[PDB]
């Protein structure tokens, strides 16, 4: 058929799904950022969820 | 004996003036993580520098206010000021003034010249004037500190987050290395991007120096 | 031994026949890594026999699947034993229970 | 009954505790199930198959 | 733009195998950095002594027995694998054991040597069950670090895998301090459980020395 044969599953899918979920009143809510690098810095520092 | 492997091969790639990749080989089992995590933590949370802290605009009175004559909003102006790199030579606090009249871009080059204040990238865009008659004036506080102090914790003036450290991004990876008849060794790769105030290699030097200094009463 | 079990381990370990089970009661006289000697109680003797039970154990013998069969004692000098008591463990046995 | 035994042993009655990553020292975000289990080794050895 | 420097402020001893060390003061974030680095270094790099070779007068291999001895030769080697020794003036030593009579044979029966001391004399080695039985052996002890199986390096020599590491468990904690008149200073407490063959303060000094010598490379460019 015309479908791709390489496809992630299992732990990759669960990790990407958890990574992109959304909560309410988590730590760091309401900030305005300059870009993705600021988000990475804030998350790896420990100042944001 | 008490001798451990010391690396012999050091490789540096300069992607940009503010972008570096460093490779070190060979290490002993487990030492790549040990060095990389400590270096990353120090470079991320314990580096000193100068940054903008507080701003004041005569026309505006609140973060949600709207001023006629400017295409952008107050939030965008604060966001642009948040990423303005600068150096201070021999002081700790300083106030800067910006005035411009006309229609067109408003750029960091327009900042009034000072003696102990140096601009890193002059072609930095702060504002835009749609109308010829409109004009904007402001004052800027620049201080000294460490790490990253958000404005929320600090709690007609506006406060913005302060980025004292010159590090924009830092990351590392560990791979396999095989000295002859010993195929379980470490190879360390480090990726760094700074804000242009200092060179990334120079920052790595400061990080290593600080770490080696803080443990000095225990080394026998 | 397993920390969580069902209670059927002793029955399998004993009915397998890989351990050494005392025939008559008494007391342990000589213990060693290859031999066990039991002195029989008076009530279980016979008029014309000495009253000594001798057990020889299997040491490092290959099985049908090229694994190891070995027995080791689990009784100390001078201890008393009743009949039907485990005297030594075979492979995959721990104090008379099946241990895989 | 399992929870009563756990409470007698001075352990949480959920079976989950907090763990830390041994490479960085950082804490995992959710509590993890930790315990004891019986495991076996089978007669399928890579030394006999390569 | 200056940092205060930590110092050793306490060494609390609980027993011969359990110790606590306190470092004070630390700046923000340095407690976890130093704690994790030291925990990783301590668990893999400390040197120590171990048994590597065994001789017994009548034995030819470990899949056999001895008349009068309760245990197998293999069980005897397994028991010998867990003996703790402090060696002062060398990296090699050969100890001798002779015993007769019914009863336990422990580490207290090993011949006394001036430069060698045994930290657990009650360590049980084997048993004798016959009054006419006797045992006589020679034990070779060396120094090193890490885990060296006998597989990766005369009929009668028996080899045993050597575990040289004297450390068994490391934990650490970070707490608020009350140094001077500030309110942003911390203290780091390290708890170690060992085999009684290494002094804790020397271990901390050696770990710090290893880390500094490793860091000397990044200072240059």
């Amino acid at each position: 058929n015309g479908e791709p044969i390489i496809v992630p599953s299992q732990d990759v899918v669960l990790g990407l799904y958890y990574m992109t979920r959304d909560c309410v009143n988590a730590k760091g809510e309401g900030m305005v950022l300059t870009g993705p690098k600021e988000a990475e810095r804030l998350y790896r520092s420990g100042l944001a969820s | 004996v008490t001798e451990f492997l010391k690396p012999r091969l050091v490789d540096i790639e300069q992607v940009s003036s503010t972008h570096a990749k460093v490779t070190l080989e060979p290490l002993e089992r487990g030492f790549g993580h040990t060095l990389g995590n400590a270096l990353r933590r120090i470079l991320l949370s314990s580096m000193p520098g100068c940054a903008v802290t507080e701003v004041e605009i005569d026309g505006v009175l609140h973060e949600y206010s709207t001023k006629e004559g400017v295409q952008e909003d107050i939030l965008e102006i604060l966001l642009n000021l948040k990423g303005l790199a600068v150096r201070v030579q021999g002081k700790d606090e300083v106030i800067l003034t910006l005035n411009k009249s006309g229609i067109g871009p408003v750029t960091a080059a327009d900042i009034t010249h000072d003696g102990d204040v140096e601009i890193v990238k002059p072609q930095h865009v702060i504002c835009h004037l749609t109308d010829e008659n409109a004009s904007i004036s402001m004052r800027i506080k620049v201080q000294r500190g460490r790490g990253y102090v958000p404005a929320s914790t600090r709690i007609g003036r506006l406060l913005v987050d302060a980025c004292y450290s010159p590090v924009e991004r830092i990351a590392y990876n560990v791979e396999a290395a095989r000295v002859e008849q010993r195929t379980d060794l470490d190879k360390l790769v480090i990726e760094m991007e700074t804000n242009g105030t200092i060179d990334p290699e120079e920052a790595i030097r400061r990080a290593a120096t600080i770490l080696a200094e803080q443990l000095e009463a225990f080394v026998d | 031994k397993p920390l969580v079990g069902t209670g059927m381990e002793r029955a399998v370990a004993v009915d397998s026949g890989v351990t050494a089970v005392a025939k008559r009661g008494g007391v342990v006289q000589y213990v060693d890594a290859s031999r066990i000697v039991i002195k029989v109680n008076e009530d279980e003797m016979y008029p014309g026999e000495a009253g000594i039970d001798i057990y020889n154990l299997t040491k490092y013998t290959r099985s049908n699947q090229n694994t190891c069969i070995n027995q080791m004692p689990c009784v100390s000098l001078g201890e008393p034993v009743e009949r039907g008591d485990v005297l030594a463990d075979g492979p995959s046995t721990d104090l008379g229970e099946l241990a895989l | 009954e399992i929870k009563e035994l756990l409470k007698l042993g001075d352990l949480p009655t959920s079976g989950q505790i907090r763990l830390y990553d041994g490479r960085t020292g950082e804490q995992f975000e959710r509590p993890v199930t930790v315990g004891y289990m019986y495991m076996l080794k089978l007669n399928h050895l890579v030394d006999d198959k390569m």
